[PDB]
This record gives C-alpha cells, sequence and structure tokens, in this order.
C-alpha cells in the first residue's frame, strides 16, 4: 500500500501521461484528416 | 521409518542408546519403541497490518498462523483460496486482492449498516469458532514416640535417688565460684590433642582425587551405561507388582535384555577398567543394582512357586 503522498504523485504522473497521450491522439487524428 | 529416524537425530545419546540396545541384538526395535510410546481472538484482523518498511517495502510475512486464524474465522476466505489459488490467481495475488478489496477496507447510512452487519457477522463467526471429612484420632501417644524406636530410658532405684537428689541439693546449696579449678594445663593439652588434626575427634582428612583416576571418556561412558541401566530397571519395576501373566513374560524379557547388556557393553567397559587397572569400583554399584534386580525377580519366582505348591 503506497503512502498517500506517493499515491498522489503517482496519480499526477498518470494524469499527465494520459493528457499527453490524448494530445498525441488529437495530433494524429488531425494529421490523418489532413492527409485524407 | 523417516519419522522414527528423525527422533534419533534429535537425541544422539538416544541413537547411541538405540545402537547399544537394538543393533547389538540386546533388545528388539519393537520393544525399544514400545517403551518410547490454540485460542481464537477478535484481533486477528485489527492487529494484523500490512508491514511497510522504511523505503517502499511490503513485508507481508504471510505466516500460517494468521492465515489459519482467518480461515477458521472466515470460511469465505478459505473457499476463495481453495477455488482460486493457484489456478485462477496466485496466493500472493489473492492476498493483494484481499488487501485491496472493499471487504477488508470497509470504510452514509448504508455504510453504517454495512459496518454494523459486518461487525455482527464477525462476532458470530468468533463465537461459532470458539465452539470447535471430620477426623478424630485414637492413639495420640504415637506422635509422642513416632518413628523413634524405644530408647533405653533406664530408671533409677528406690527412694535413695531422692537422697542423691538431696546430696546435690545440699552440695550446691553452699556454692562458691571457682576459677583455677575450672581447667588445667594437662586438661588443655589433652583437649588440644583430641582436637589436633588427625586426632580422635579429627577423623579422616584429605581424600583422593577420584576425578583424575576416572578418565573423562570413561566418565561419559559410565553416565551413558547408567542411563541405559536406569531405563531397563525402570521398565523392569514398572511391571511390578506382578498381577497378570503378561507381566511375568515382560519381566523375563527385561532380565534377558539386562543380561545381554551386561555381556555386550558392561564387560568390555569392565575390561576397559581392568586394562587400565582402575582401582575405583565404579562397576560395583552397577553390579550391585543388577544383582538386586536378579534377587528380587528370583525371590518373586520362588513366592509364586510356593503359591503354586
Amino acid at each position: 500500500i503506497e503512502t498517500p503522498e506517493q499515491a498522489k504523485t503517482r496519480e499526477r504522473s498518470e494524469k499527465i501521461k494520459l493528457e499527453f497521450e490524448t494530445y498525441l491522439r488529437r495530433a494524429m487524428k488531425r494529421f490523418n484528416k489532413g492527409v485524407h | 521409518l523417516e519419522e522414527k529416524n528423525r527422533m534419533l537425530q534429535e537425541d544422539p545419546v538416544l541413537f547411541q542408546l538405540y545402537k547399544d540396545l537394538v543393533v547389538s541384538q540386546v533388545i528388539s526395535a519393537e520393544e525399544f519403541w514400545a517403551n518410547r510410546l490454540v485460542g481464537i481472538s477478535a484481533a486477528f484482523l485489527a492487529d494484523v497490518r500490512p508491514q511497510t518498511d522504511g523505503c517502499n517495502g511490503l513485508r507481508y510475512n504471510l505466516t500460517s498462523d494468521i492465515i489459519e486464524s482467518i480461515f477458521r474465522t472466515y470460511p469465505a476466505v478459505k473457499m476463495k483460496y481453495a477455488e482460486n489459488v493457484p489456478h485462477n490467481m496466485t496466493e500472493k495475488e489473492f492476498w493483494t486482492r484481499f488487501f485491496q478489496s472493499h471487504y477488508f477496507h470497509r470504510d452514509k447510512e448504508n455504510s453504517n449498516a454495512a459496518i454494523i452487519k459486518r461487525f455482527n457477522h464477525h462476532s458470530a463467526m468468533v463465537l461459532a469458532a470458539g465452539l470447535r471429612i471430620a477426623l478424630n484420632l485414637k492413639k495420640s501417644d504415637r506422635y509422642y514416640h513416632g518413628p523413634t524406636p524405644i530408647q533405653s530410658l533406664q530408671y533409677a532405684t528406690s527412694q535413695d535417688i531422692i537422697n542423691s537428689f538431696q546430696s546435690i541439693r545440699q552440695e550446691m546449696e553452699a556454692y562458691t565460684p571457682k576459677l583455677t579449678q575450672v581447667l588445667s594445663s594437662s586438661a588443655a593439652s589433652s583437649t588440644i590433642t583430641a582436637l589436633s588434626p588427625g586426632g580422635a575427634l579429627m577423623q579422616g582428612g584429605t581424600q583422593q582425587a577420584i576425578n583424575q583416576m576416572v578418565p573423562n571418556d570413561i566418565q561419559s561412558e559410565l553416565k551413558h551405561l547408567y542411563v541405559a541401566v536406569g531405563e531397563l530397571l525402570r521398565h523392569f519395576w514398572s511391571c511390578f507388582p506382578v498381577n497378570t501373566p503378561f507381566l511375568e513374560e515382560k519381566v523375563v524379557k527385561m532380565k534377558s535384555n539386562l543380561e545381554r547388556f551386561q555381556v555386550t557393553k558392561l564387560c568390555p567397559f569392565q575390561e576397559k577398567i581392568r586394562r587400565q587397572y582402575l582401582s575405583t569400583n565404579l562397576v560395583s554399584h552397577i553390579e550391585e543394582m543388577l544383582q538386586t534386580a536378579y534377587n528380587k525377580l528370583h525371590t518373586w519366582q520362588s513366592r509364586r512357586l510356593m503359591k503354586k505348591t
């Protein structure tokens, strides 16, 4: 069981990674739409 | 086989004793081994915590005692472990799930009801698992003269003793203290001579260091043979008193075992003294005990024969 501070840091890291992944998905979708 | 052998490894002396008894054909292993032959608390979850070390360490330390306690208190955990571990999920995975499951971290009227019901169920499980003369003496004089036998309480003569009683009564009636007459140089010398070392009162003195006369290896072997003899004689006297024919046969077997032990172990040990010419009669005590046992058995045989005459 992680300590609450480490759990919060892990949640922040997961949120940032998910946001960057969504940004990459948006960029890929825009690029594919432009190519089409 | 394996169970019996592990017992010997626990006690090397017993293995040495077993070697001296069964290997030497003195006794059978059958007769050898004939002679040889947790509460539950409610804190089993509250006290048990996930051990977190200094730096990111989950020292679960899954001891069987806690696991058995949980299984006894919670058959549901036992059923899940049996139906899942290790096929559906590994044991560590199951314990991690239990830690992370909402059943463990029970922590709003629904929550209060759930907590109350879980506490009641836990209490019920704990309770269920807990299931599975006035006396009056006659002869007081016996205490006045108890285990002491009749002493030689010799009484005096006729009333002339009173005259002697008068004599002292008149002898000490007119008394004067005396100092010179109390002791004399000759009396003092005689007293010192009696008290002088090696004298009549000073009986005996320094004795011989028997510890050095008996080798330490011989000491240990004597201790082991004493243990063996004591065990054999305890078995012998355990049958006594003899009330059934089976005891007679058991005592005959024990006497045969004692004879074989004397032939096999005692005599070479005896020769070990005789080859070293030890003057200590260490064996004499063992011989006396063995002869006492022989005499007791033979006397009881004579008594039984007389009863059968």
